């Protein structure tokens, strides 16, 4: 089941296009709630985190981009370079990843709005809606925000694209307000806030069932600084719309990588320092949950700023919202006209030239899931998803930069003679791959699960680790022995036998991190996933 | 003939934390001490969070809303929150409750050491700055899982509360960490209770170790 198929814009556009797409929902709102519940105001290294695993994610895309010249997702370089399962399992990955930001963004932008015009829509809903499921379901079922699915949908439908203009100008006014944001946090806040103990931990409110924890900059430990990184990826997805862009690009293969980089490490300063803005003005355990940047605003005293915040995140949550709905429909009809999903989904239609019917059921979906899911949930079940994809295409360049060009004695795996790639060298590291793949899941469990054993000192939590850690870096040597394929690359990943195994590990953590429900929705989606592609997906294939 | 006799224990800087009285002969009443762990601490050492609390000091940190007190503004979930990422201290009543657990946990514990009235033999155990546990073998008592033990050492230190009947008096913001010192006989026969005598508890965990000098001395007067 591995068919493989048969194959201006400046760095300045394309660093606008990743910064405009992954700025919002994830400083103006998320924030506050990793720094409330996950990481407290320790939330700046949370973000450090997210940033670096993300950037190594990136640099692996210029790879995995590099080596394709179609410029398009990393399902039809997947689907180009390695075969039919695997992109289709990247491809369905990079659906929910669309889907579910769609929803969460649709989500924020609702809440957003709701609260700047006094909540009126949240009292009609809780006012006349239910879902009764308040362990799974969220507690008040966003109707607006389904209301903005069904109008950018109605709006994609009809044929409208990336305005890179109005993208440009609602970056500009994002980035001015995130600057004032961090500004008057380094001004009006106190670090003061970042050393809080017993005495301090009484918010002026009368909120009930709050988290004070320890206190100090890291109140709820380095694995609450953990989770809060998992949760802070949701931040800084959105640079895959550099690789994907549609227009033409000056130097594509070039720019590409340095785009995403670049964009990559503005948001991460971005963040960083509204996140300390944040936690620097209010104290995290008194962080609104509603409206976290305002609130902190208000308690300072200046509560008019609520109304220019209220601008830039409307922008910000905009441009990311469109960053989430625009390739929503494409890669599902590039999956589509493969064969891999169901054929009439790729059936454009005449009277617009677009996916209607794919866009039409996309939308569908996000609007549902909008509806009955909270907002941390959706940014839980898109960060496992993209995490994944991440994980595939990082693997995808180990394994294909060790394959010979598309046409045994243990000495002879530890030290293969051939100069460059032979098949022999190609199967290896295909198994080395897999194996370290298995081993480093294994690793992250009992780093996980075993955590606390592993801080109990037990002698097979011990064993498991340090026998998985020391086979980890046996088979990296295996695969860093083996000759690199000599077809020259644009762009590659620098240390190829180290780089792409960390951000491997780093994701695979990152996704343990993750909450119990969130693993079973993801499953059940891959269930789905799986059962599409086994039942529909092999039989009607383009390529069979 | 009777006095008013009082056993009284103390931090490490001498200050009466916890006392009981009571009229009897001298030398001939020798009740369970229950001081609180966390009293111990108060204006100790600047783990426990409580260097800055003078002693007879109520119990900080704001109230469980587990407690029996019910739900109030600004109470703490962290009492009903996983304890795992919490430090054993007693600043807080969540703190307190993880302390709790770390003191009762058969893989963690805490272990005491003698001081001054230690033999020479023992000198090699350290000074207060190592809470006279330089070394493994000083400690006399204390509730570990090697249950350490001492025919010359004039007491023995075990948990007055097990972890079930700790837990609700921790979520009621009480101090909720009581030990349960009982005199060895050598304390028994000696007598030099009036100048007072002091030890060193350490807890036995994953990294400092962190301790506390405590102390308990005897009272009388004419009555
Ligand atoms: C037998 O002796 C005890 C002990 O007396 C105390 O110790 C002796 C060594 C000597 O230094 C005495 O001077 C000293 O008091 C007697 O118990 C004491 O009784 C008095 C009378 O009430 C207590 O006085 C205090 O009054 C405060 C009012 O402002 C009150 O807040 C105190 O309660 C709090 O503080 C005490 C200690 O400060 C603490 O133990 C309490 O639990 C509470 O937090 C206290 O009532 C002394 O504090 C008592 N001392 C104790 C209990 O150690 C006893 O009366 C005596 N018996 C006879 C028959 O004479
Ligand atoms: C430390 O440990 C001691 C001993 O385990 C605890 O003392 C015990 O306290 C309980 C409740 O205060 C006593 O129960 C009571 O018994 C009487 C009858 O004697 C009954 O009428 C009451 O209704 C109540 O059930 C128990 O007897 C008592 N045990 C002893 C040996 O004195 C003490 O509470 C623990 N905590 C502290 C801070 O000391
Ligand atoms: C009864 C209804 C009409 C209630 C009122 C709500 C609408 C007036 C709001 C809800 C969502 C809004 C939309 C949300 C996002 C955008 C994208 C925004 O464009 C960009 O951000 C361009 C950047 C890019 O393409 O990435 C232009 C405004 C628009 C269409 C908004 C227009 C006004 C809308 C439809
Ligand atoms: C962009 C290039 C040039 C540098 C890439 C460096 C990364 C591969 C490093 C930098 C920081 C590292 C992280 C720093 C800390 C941790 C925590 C570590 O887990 C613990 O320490 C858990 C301890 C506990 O149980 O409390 C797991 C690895 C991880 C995520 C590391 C993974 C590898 C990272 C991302
Ligand atoms: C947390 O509480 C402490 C204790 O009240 C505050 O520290 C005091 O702050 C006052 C300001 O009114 C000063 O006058 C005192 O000198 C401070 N004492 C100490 C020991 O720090 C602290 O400011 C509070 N933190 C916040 C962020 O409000
Ligand atoms: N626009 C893509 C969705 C994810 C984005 N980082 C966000 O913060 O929502």
């Amino acid at each position: 089941m591995l068919r493989r198929k048969v194959v201006c814009l400046n760095t300045y556009d394309l660093v606008a296009l990743g910064v405009g797409s992954t700025l919002g929902a994830g400083v103006y709102v998320l924030a506050g709630a990793v720094a409330r519940e996950n990481a407290g105001p320790a939330i700046v290294i949370s973000f450090l985190i997210a940033a670096l695993a993300s950037v190594l994610a990136g640099l692996c895309y210029g790879e995995f981009g590099a080596r394709v010249p179609k410029t398009g997702s990393a399902y039809l370089y997947s689907y180009v370079t390695v075969g039919e399962l695997w992109a289709f399992i990247t491809g369905w990955n990079l659906i929910l990843s669309y889907i579910i930001g769609t929803s969460s963004v649709a989500r924020a932008w609702s809440a957003t709005f709701d609260e700047l015009i006094g909540k009126p829509i949240g009292e009609f809903s809780r006012q006349h809606m239910a879902l009764n499921a308040p362990g799974v379901l969220a507690q008040t079922p966003d109707i607006f925000a389904v209301i903005i699915i069904i109008i950018l949908t109605g709006l994609l439908t009809l044929g409208v694209k990336e305005s890179a203009m109005v993208n440009k100008i609602f970056t500009c006014i994002n980035v001015l307000v995130l600057c004032f944001i961090v500004v008057s946090g380094f001004v009006k806040g106190s670090i003061k806030n970042w050393q809080l103990t017993e005495k301090n931990f009484s918010c002026n409110n009368n909120d009930t069932n709050v988290k004070y924890g320890e206190g100090g900059f890291m109140p709820f430990g380095f694995s609450g600084v953990l989770s809060g990184a998992a949760t802070c990826f949701y931040a800084f997805v959105g640079f895959d719309c550099i690789a994907t862009t549609g227009e033409e690009v000056k130097n594509p293969q070039k720019a590409i990588p340095v785009g995403i980089v670049a964009s990559l490490l503005i948001c991460f300063i971005a963040y960083f320092g509204v996140s300390a803005a944040l936690t620097l003005m209010m104290p995290y355990f008194c962080l609104d949950i509603d409206s976290p940047l305002p609130g902190a605003f208000k308690h300072q005293g200046w509560e008019e700023a609520k109304y220019a915040v209220a601008i830039g995140s409307l922008c910000a949550l905009s441009t990311s919202l469109l960053g989430s709905m625009f390739p929503m429909p494409r890669v599902i009809y590039a999956m589509a006209e493969d064969g891999l999903l169901f054929k009439f989904l790729a059936k454009i239609n005449n009277r617009t030239k677009t996916p209607v019917i794919a866009t039409v059921t996309s939308g569908a979906i996000a609007a549902v899931m909008a509806f009955l899911f909270e907002l941390k949930d959706l940014v839980d079940l898109m960060s496992i998803g993209t995490l994944l994809a991440y994980s595939l295409v990082a693997a995808c360049v180990l394994v294909l930069r060790y394959q010979p060009e598309q046409p045994f004695s243990l000495k002879s795996i530890l030290s293969p003679k051939n100069v460059e790639p032979s098949k022999f060298s190609g199967l290896i590291v295909n198994i080395s791959a897999g194996l370290l793949a298995a081993l480093i899941i294994t690793v992250c469990i009992v780093a996980v699960l075993g955590r606390e054993a592993l801080a109990e000192g037990t002698l097979w939590a011990v064993f498991v680790m340090t026998g998985s850690v020391l086979l980890c870096m046996l088979v990296t040597g295996i695969i860093w022995r083996q000759p690199e394929s000599k077809t020259k690359l644009s762009f590659k990943v620098p240390f190829v036998p180290v780089l792409p195994v960390l951000s491997i590990f780093v994701n695979i953590y990152l996704m343990m991190q993750l909450d119990q429900g969130t693993w079973v929705r993801f499953a059940v989606w891959m269930l789905i996933g799986f059962t599409i592609y086994f039942g529909y997906g092999i039989w009607h294939s383009e390529e069979a | 003939q009777v006095y008013n006799i009082t056993w009284e224990v103390t931090n490490g800087d001498r200050e009466t934390v916890w006392a009981i009285s009571g009229n009897h002969p001298l030398w001939t009443w020798w009740p369970v001490l229950t001081p609180d762990l966390c009293m111990l601490a108060l204006s100790g050492p600047p783990h426990w969070g409580l260097e800055y609390q003078a002693p007879y000091s109520s119990p900080p940190g704001p109230p469980c809303c587990s407690g029996s007190s019910g739900s109030s503004a600004g109470c703490s979930r962290d009492c009903d929150e996983p304890l795992t990422s919490l430090t054993p201290r007693c600043n807080t009543a969540w703190n307190r409750l993880k302390l709790d657990q770390v003191t009762h946990k058969s893989s963690e514990g805490f272990y005491v050491c003698p001081g001054s009235h230690r033999p020479r033999e023992a000198k090699s155990c350290g000074g207060p700055d190592s809470f006279y546990c330089a070394s493994w073998g000083c400690e006399t008592t204390g509730r570990v899982y090697w249950k350490p033990s001492s025919s010359w050492d004039y007491i023995t230190v075990d948990n007055n509360l097990t972890t079930s009947q700790a837990v609700q008096v921790c979520k009621d913001n009480k101090w909720c960490n009581p030990l349960a010192i009982q005199f060895t006989n050598a304390g028994k026969q000696v007598t030099s209770w009036t100048t007072g005598h002091y030890w060193g508890l350490r807890l036995y965990v994953s990294g400092r170790d962190p301790g506390l000098t405590f102390g308990i001395r005897l009272r009388y007067q004419n009555l």
